[PDB]
């Protein structure tokens, strides 16, 4: 089930930068995931937070215009990738723009949108074994 | 959009590079 990993990846992107907040296996290589899909495109990042200014106001509409077009022509899992990292940057510069209430917002929205937009997909499609199937090392 | 559009394309990117 969906809500668990969204934590358990906020929680481990936030912990691994200084800030606590609030089987197990697909966790593991969604990290190593997002980890490596992090520093894969580093430079790429870079310019990504110089142009999300964040205030409370706009956040759920930052984060839905952005989801929306990532997903607007289909889902695969590089795609779904890049979404969670993304949350982990939101939910980044919340408790370095000290808003650090977002972050559980923001969780819901990653959780909403999995559980009524994403689910269908990845189960049409292997469910999450199948993901770590994929990326293994 | 911007930003939106180009975690679009190193996602799908990503994707490529691992097929």
């Amino acid at each position: 089930d969906n809500r668990e990993i969204v934590m358990k990846y906020i929680h481990y992107k936030l912990s691994q930068r200084g800030y606590e907040w609030d089987s197990e296996v697909v966790h593991l290589t969604l990290r190593q995931a997002g980890d490596d899909f992090s520093r894969r495109y580093r430079r790429d990042f870079a310019e990504m937070s110089s142009q999300l200014h964040l205030t409370p106001f706009t956040a759920r509409g930052r984060f839905a215009t952005v989801v929306e077009e990532l997903f607007r022509d289909g889902v695969n899992w590089g795609r779904i990738v890049a979404f969670f990292e993304f949350g982990g940057v939101m939910c980044v510069e919340s408790v370095n723009r000290e808003m650090s209430p977002l972050v559980d917002n923001i969780a819901l929205w990653m959780t909403e949108y999995l559980n009524r937009h994403l689910h269908t997909w990845i189960q049409d499609n292997g469910g999450w074994d199948a993901f770590v199937e994929l990326y293994g090392p | 959009i911007x930003i939106a559009q180009x975690l679009r394309x190193i996602g799908d990117x990503f994707n490529x590079y691992y097929a």
